[PDB]
RNA sequence: UCCCCCGUGCCCAUAGCGGCGUGGAACCACCCGUUCCCAUUCCGAACACGGAAGUGAAACGCGCCAGCGCCGAUGGUACUGGGCGGGCGACCGCCUGGGAGAGUAGGUCGGUGCGGGGG
RNA sequence: UCGAUCAACGGAUAAAAGUUACCCCGGGGAUAACAGGCUGAUCUCCCCCGAGCGUCCACAGCGGCGGGGAGGUUUGGCACCUCGAUGUCGGCUCGUCGCAUCCUGGGGCUGAAGAAGGUCCCAAGGGUUGGGCUGUUCGCCCAUUAAAGCGGCACGCGAGCU
RNA sequence: UCGCCUCCUAAAAGGUAACGGAGGCGCCCAAAGGUCCCCUCAGGCGGGACGGAAAUCCGCCGGAGAGCGCAAGGGUAGAAG
RNA sequence: GCUGACUGGGGCCUGUAGAGCACUGAUAGGGCUAGGGGGCCCACCAGCCUACCAAACCCUGUCAAACUCCGAAGGGUCCCAGGUGGAGCCUGGGAGUGAGGGCGCGAGCGAUAACGUCCGCGUCCGAGCGCGGGAACAACCGAGACCGCCAGCUAAGGCCCCCAAGUCUGGGCUAAGUGGUAAAGGAUGUGGCGCCGCGAAGACAGCCAGUCGAGUGGCGCCGCGCCGAAAAUGAUCGGGGCUUAAGCCCAGCGCCGAAGCUGCGGGUCUGG
């Protein structure tokens, strides 16, 4: 699958908690970090989620 | 009664209306079409053919075809057409409305009262092509106190009364 | 002075005004409307000194048709009283109305008397209105 | 400092929550005895391996699993088809 | 495998109402009886028993019909998960996912499982 | 298996009401009265609509039914600082500010002949009295007056007095 | 006002506060209980001596609006009547 | 010892938003019309009429927390996948809390008042009155501060001076200092789109209508501004000061900018 890289890019702080969960689920941790992931909807369900905190790209 | 109409293919509605044009469907047992048309073209002629006279529309392969409009849904605030549904006919006889001639002015004066066109059109089953322009009433005694209802009409050839038919049409009634 | 005969409760909850106007919102009676612009609660003694000043002017001439009807009612606890012990008496009754609503209605008048009437009355109601015709407001096939 | 006076409501009272309703859904597996339904009338009627108690309860008659099931006008029948 | 009837389930009104035609050889009914079993707050009406002259009138089965009932798209709206804007407020608006209800076209005078009896 | 309006209904004793301005302690700005604050229903002022009033004639003067605001001086609503204290009416003394102006200066309409009014517009620079009655605020009254304005300043001002 | 039950408020699981809206309970039945076997409502339109506008009788039409001791809701005639 | 939150697919459960009028009520206009009022008019009891009150029925229109023929988005739950997280589950020791607050959304109360009051979902302050923005300011915007740096890149918000960075570019509006905070309502204030009147049957406005020789009027959409606008110590958009802007709308490029992120050194705790 064409893997995504998501990097968090806007803080969490505010947001609801399931997002922030979310995050945790995928492990984005800290802002500016980058992570590469399967491309499996189970990935990219949270991936939606989080959107708006977040540049993905494919890889 | 003739407009130019176009076809619509997966266009957000919302950017064609944005553009004044005006979104919309045609439809008959046969065919299934998205199109639009122009908004100011297509008012100019619906402020008189309405649902009561064939409009015949222009698509973009020459073609042209012959409808009826099925529905005007609109926006209540900025009270305008949001959307637009045509019924193309064929010869199969179709249903519509058909309007009237409220000739003369009621005698009912004396009182201050007021004539009501409960009626403007009515119902009727006809064929695409026996389609009449209007019928003819018959409004000069209609006082204060008595109206009329039913098959009090003069019904010409292709027509058909799919109404009641004993159902008020027309009357006059006290001042305000 | 314009209120239900009977209701199935005596008070009832304010509630909310969604936009639109849900329908009564094309003409349907007379030959000309008066259109609501905003939501609002309208209070019977708005329609009704609406509706006479209507009359007034083409003085017992034409017709009026009056489109909303108050049957909600309207609390009011009792003047310098503080809060709690219940709900508060009912003073009066509104009709909900919301944007473009048609509101009244009438029939048998020279444009020039109506356009005037019209106005006159948009006056007498809290709110902004329009007038209206009879476009395509006839929802047949 | 002049103090309105006031009344009285003659209102304030509800009943007890009772937690009414569908306990298990289709596709949990049950137990004998595991109540399904707690309902006010024939909301959902008794169907394979379901009994139901005075008061409309429905329960597992065997240690199985649970399928829904709408008869239109028949109504609402909850079974438990037995694994074995 | 193909008819027709008799049972008996499933789908849950597209099975229905109302109209109109048909069917008695076989089934089935209505029917002939009220001795016997069994019955009626009074009635052989119903239930039940013994029958087989008569009828398909009733009821049931099969066909046609859209007046009523039932079902019902597509399109477009409303509403909204989530993301973001305007207003002083009532409330309004843009994004991206979901998307009615009414209504228009249209459809419907049922479909099917097992077992029996008859060509 | 029985004896509970143990109903204040998870049921203090088998058995129980008042008062305190003669009052005390411990606490609370967790909670009222004064003041401020938020709010502005009420309140004061101004505006929109033009049924009608005004011999005639919607606005000289007026405005039914209704509609929209301003101000924050009323009575309140809320309980936010203050209960290890924010003295809490009115009077006097001292002022200073606002204009929605009671005189005085301009001015336009007038149902303005003159004189004198009415009404609105601009304008606080200066003025805006002495008494009787009540603690009074305010008010009514006497005699005057060009006039005898209405408010804010913790219902200005008690480490200034009463 | 103080316990208990029904409905709403309650934002389509459950639960959800206010001196919010609005009602009931502190009983009752030896048959109003167990089982077996039967039976089907309210209305409406005719028609019938006393007989109202429903006394009892007949005939059509009537899927449920009747009824189920009592508040409400749910349920229910293929019965819970 | 992988079972957690959260996510993907499947399956149930649901009666809100919206909508609807089939039930329960409310309701406008019309027709038809049981009764009743009342006129015609008599007791032989009938009978005719009613711009009166008024069931059902019909047509056309609506309303509802305690209405629903209908019904989303979502929500709850079980299964099967991902998911090693200062996740989960189990047994025990020690607690503190049991006084909340604001903001957004959804309801109730309230007056569609309150830094009001009561719940619900969320979030922050509380304990983040540590850091950047907002003139100042718990909870609005940005962002979770182990220590050090005379390094670098960004966030919100900014780039005329105070004050870091553009008196940057391209196109419009606006002339009120609007911007620099208010409504009904008024107006030949401006600009931009629309569509009709009707013009050598040459009056649109001006002197006898001839001359006059052309443009005239009327609506409808949209932007910016004007009056409506009066309160009490000295004023003011944070201030200077801004007018083809230093205002407003639409495009774009670059820079500035936090304790966010990088770089470099160090410390500590966990796991390997």
């Amino acid at each position: 699958m064409p893997r995504l890289k998501v990097k968090l890019v806007k803080s969490p702080i505010g947001y609801p908690k399931d997002q922030k969960a979310a995050l945790k689920a995928l492990g984005l941790r800290r802002l500016q970090q980058e992570r590469v992931l399967e491309d499996t909807p189970a990935i990219r369900g949270n991936v939606e989620k989080v959107a708006h905190l977040v540049r993905v790209e494919v890889v | 009664y003739r407009l130019k109409a176009y076809y619509r293919e997966g266009e957000k509605p919302s950017a064609l209306r944005r553009a004044g044009k005006l979104p919309g469907v045609m439809y008959n047992r046969h065919l299934n079409r998205k199109v639009y048309v122009d908004l100011v073209e297509f008012d100019k002629v619906f402020r008189q053919a309405s649902i009561h006279h064939v409009i015949v529309l222009e698509l973009p392969d020459g073609q042209s075809l012959p409808t009826l409009v099925r529905q005007v849904n609109l926006d209540k605030r900025r009270r305008r057409p949001e959307h637009v549904d045509f019924f193309v006919l064929s010869d199969e006889p179709v249903e519509m409305y058909v309007p009237l001639r409220f000739v003369g002015t009621p005698a009912g004066v004396r009182a201050g009262g007021v004539l009501q066109e409960i009626h403007r059109d009515i119902l009727v089953k006809v064929s695409p092509r026996n389609i009449p322009e209007f019928i003819e009433v018959d409004v000069s005694g209609l006082e204060i106190g008595d109206s009329l209802h039913a098959s009090d009409l003069k019904l010409p050839p292709g027509v058909e009364l799919a109404v009641s038919p004993e159902e008020t049409i027309a009357a006059v009634v006290p001042p305000e | 002075m314009l209120m239900p005969r009977r209701m199935k409760y005596r008070k009832q909850q304010r509630g909310r005004l969604k936009g639109a106007t849900k329908g009564g919102d094309y003409v349907a009676f007379g030959d000309y409307g008066l259109v609501a612009l905003e939501p609002a609660w309208i209070t019977a003694q708005q329609i009704e000194a609406a509706r006479v000043a209507m009359v007034r002017h083409f003085r017992r001439g034409g017709k009026i048709f009056i489109r909303i009807f108050p049957d909600k009612p309207y609390t009011k606890k009792p003047l310098e009283v503080r809060m709690g012990k219940g709900k508060g008496n009912v003073e009066g009754y509104v009709a909900v109305v919301k944007p473009g609503r048609v509101m009244f209605e009438v029939a048998g008048v020279t444009e020039e008397q109506a356009m005037e009437a019209l106005r006159i009355a948009g006056h007498k109601l809290p709110i902004k209105t329009k007038i209206v015709r009879r476009d395509a407001y006839d929802e047949a096939q | 400092a002049h103090k309105k006076g006031l009344g009285s409501t003659r209102n304030g009272r509800d009943s007890q929550a009772k937690r009414l309703g569908v306990k298990r859904y289709e596709g949990q597996v049950v137990r004998a005895g595991n109540i399904l339904v707690r309902q006010r009338g024939t909301r959902f009627k008794p169907g394979k391996n379901v009994g139901m108690g005075r008061d409309f309860t429905l329960f597992a008659l065997v240690d199985g699993v649970v399928e829904f099931q709408d008869r239109g006008r028949l109504g609402r029948y909850v079974h438990v088809r037995p694994l074995a």
